[PDB]
């Protein structure tokens, strides 16, 4: 079930980050989206390893989703898609014009941009959500 | 009901000769034939 | 730039060697870049050189990295240079009889 | 074609000897979708 | 690996005798079986032999027609039936076998009618067959 | 019925060398291999020499073999007293299309 | 150390004559991939 929406995020790649955040609002509603045969005693323990193997996926798709929103809920917001917080943006994190970011870059570019700094922001998002509490 | 999304405007660099799922197909076919075609006489060098 | 001497007829064992112990693909070429002997997975293969009937290798040593080349019936015209290409280590061994 | 009984395994390094061939007829309907060639660079054709 | 035979047999001439030879291994296809006999006090000779990895059988030229060999893979038993019982067949029989795996190092195409009986060491305990 | 011309008995004092000949045609020995088997009288026979010069595990190294021309020699250097058995040479005769044995060779201690 | 002994073993299983028709096997990716 949930593993369907884990891949539907990728429908907005290649577009620009101002447009992909707007598509995410439509995608927000789009992320709101049987073996009953005569089974012999040889089919009984074989169609049940086909049952557990699919049900080890449906719980992994749930347990990955709760391991996401446990990490978001550390950074103030739980369940918010678009969430902005009370940390000021440091200038040394690949300084660029704000029109030179939301208008002429795709989201995959930011993986290449700030991945040297992505761990540092995560500790700041913990601390400022801990300093404010 | 397979899920397939066409991605707009994206370019992407592949490589065929360094894929890491070809060595995962190679493993599960060693594991097929060894449990499939059980031979009468093997001769596997040990080389101690 | 190794040096290997033979007399005539005898078996020489030229050797390239990797550090992996997992039977990785190699080859063996000569100065005109014609294939002498090659590995294709788990089987041997020759190439259309003039050592195509005489060259050989030891199959059991590939699983420990050692990829030799064993030549029978040493004539005078095989006094050349030979190149083993494991993945990058294009080592050259020259031969004389 | 032949039907060998003493083959070289492609899996690891080693030989394998199998049972004799089956008694009846053996059909094979396969559709070739690919080659694997190799050149030989001389000094040309 | 050991081989157990069948029990000893007494008989009158003209009939047909059966001796079994069960193997302790996992299959018979790894072993080239062989049947030798010994008249009491006399030498040894080779009657027949079967190789199941090629389905081939072999008979000595003095024993054609009188001797047949069958092997059952599902029970791992080598069978011998001897037809035409006469006087000199008062002897002990033996089932022997060697490893067939020595022809993997042969020149590609082997010989699927040839003889790969050599230097066995898996002689069973024997069976005494006495005619009267 | 002995196609191989094995001598019926060889004899030497304990602690010496014996020879046992196995002479045949050019279709049983001149093209093929030889072997040797040991049998105590009453007990089951036992292979002692395989592939013309080798011994299985459990055989003393006094037993040596050779294949010369169309015949074969078995040599027991340093004969002991516990060798009271008889020997047979067994090859494959290609022309006769059967395994062929010898008449037997009963060694005797003196 | 150079001509090291390589014991070419021989394991013998129980070998029937079994059928062999390869079916298509397609590789899926786990959750989150
Ligand atoms: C590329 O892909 C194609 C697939 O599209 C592969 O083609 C396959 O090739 C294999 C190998 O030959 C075929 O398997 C064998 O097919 C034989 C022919 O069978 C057909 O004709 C007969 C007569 O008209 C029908 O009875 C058959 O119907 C059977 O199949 C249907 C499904 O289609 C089943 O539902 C039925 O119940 C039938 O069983 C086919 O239409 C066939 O003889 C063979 O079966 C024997 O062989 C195997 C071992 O090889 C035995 O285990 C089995 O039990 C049978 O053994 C009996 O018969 C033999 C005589 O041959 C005796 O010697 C035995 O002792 C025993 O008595 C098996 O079914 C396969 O059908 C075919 N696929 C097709 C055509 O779609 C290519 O191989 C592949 N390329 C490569 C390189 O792999």
């Amino acid at each position: 079930g949930i593993g369907a929406v884990f891949l539907g995020f990728l429908g907005a790649a290649g577009s620009t980050m101002g447009a992909a955040s707007m598509t995410l609002t439509v995608q927000a509603r789009n992320l709101l989206s049987l073996l009953r045969a005569p089974e012999a005693q040889q089919h009984l323990l074989k169609l049940t390893v086909w049952g557990i193997k699919q049900l080890q996926a449906r719980v992994l798709a749930v347990e990955r989703y709760l391991r996401d929103q446990q990490l978001l809920g550390i950074w103030g917001c739980s369940g918010k898609l678009i969430c902005c917080t009370n940390v000021p943006w440091n200038s040394s994190w690949s300084n660029r014009n704000l029109s030179e970011i939301w208008d002429n870059m795709t989201w995959l570019q930011w993986d290449k941009e700030i991945s040297n700094y992505t761990q540092i922001i995560y500790g700041l998002l913990e601390e400022s959500q801990n300093q404010q509490e | 009901n397979p899920q397939e999304i066409h991605l707009e405007n994206v370019t992407e660099e592949f490589n065929m000769w360094k894929n890491n799922m070809v060595e995962q197909m190679h493993t599960d076919i060693i594991s097929l034939w060894d449990q499939s075609l059980k031979p009468c006489v093997k001769l596997t060098p040990l080389c101690v | 730039k190794k040096v290997v001497l033979g007399k005539k007829g005898d078996t020489v064992e030229l050797t390239c060697t990797a550090s992996q112990k997992k039977s990785i693909q190699f080859h063996w070429k000569n100065s005109n870049q014609i294939k002498i002997l090659g590995n294709q997975g788990s089987f041997l293969t020759k190439g259309p050189s003039k050592l195509n009937d005489r060259a050989d290798s030891r199959r059991s040593l590939w699983d420990q990295g050692n990829f030799p080349l064993i030549i029978k019936n040493l004539k005078i015209e095989d006094s050349d240079t030979y190149i083993c290409e494991v993945e990058d280590q294009k080592e050259e061994v020259q031969l004389l009889v | 074609c032949r039907i060998k009984q003493i083959i070289n395994m492609w899996q690891r390094i080693g030989q394998a000897m199998y049972a004799p061939p089956i008694q009846g007829v053996i059909r094979c309907v396969s559709n070739i979708t690919g080659l694997i060639l190799t050149r030989d660079g001389g000094s040309t054709t | 690996v050991q081989l157990v035979q069948s029990g000893a047999e007494v008989n009158k001439p003209g009939s047909s005798v059966k001796v079994s030879c069960q193997a302790s291994g996992a299959t018979l296809n790894s072993h080239a079986f062989s049947w030798v006999r010994q008249a009491p006090g006399q030498g040894l000779e080779w009657m027949a032999g079967i190789i199941p990895i090629f389905g081939s059988s072999h008979y000595a030229q003095k024993f054609r027609g009188r001797v047949t060999i069958s092997a059952d893979e599902s029970t791992r038993t080598v069978y011998l039936h001897l037809r035409g019982l006469r006087s000199d067949d008062t002897a002990v029989y033996y089932c022997a076998s060697n490893s067939i795996a020595g022809v993997a190092a042969a020149g590609d195409y082997a010989d699927y009618d040839g003889g790969y009986y050599y230097d066995m060491d898996v002689w069973g305990q024997g069976t005494t067959v006495t005619v009267s | 019925q002995s196609i191989l011309t094995q001598p019926p008995s060889v004899s030497a004092a304990p602690g010496q060398k014996v020879t046992i000949s196995c002479s045949g045609s050019s279709s049983n020995i001149g093209n093929n291999d030889v072997s040797w088997y040991q049998q105590f009288p009453g007990t089951v026979p036992k292979l002692v020499i395989y592939e013309n010069n080798e011994r299985p595990s459990g055989i003393p190294d006094r037993f040596s073999g050779s294949k010369s021309g169309t015949s074969a020699t078995l040599g027991i250097t340093g004969l002991q007293t516990g060798d009271e058995a008889d020997y047979y040479c067994g090859t494959w005769d290609s022309s006769l299309s059967a395994v062929v044995f010898g008449g037997g060779s009963k060694v005797t201690v003196l | 150390y150079r001509l090291i002994n390589c014991n070419t073993s021989a394991i013998t299983q129980a070998c029937p004559k079994v059928s062999f028709e390869p079916i298509p096997i397609h590789y899926c990716a786990p959750a989150g991939f």
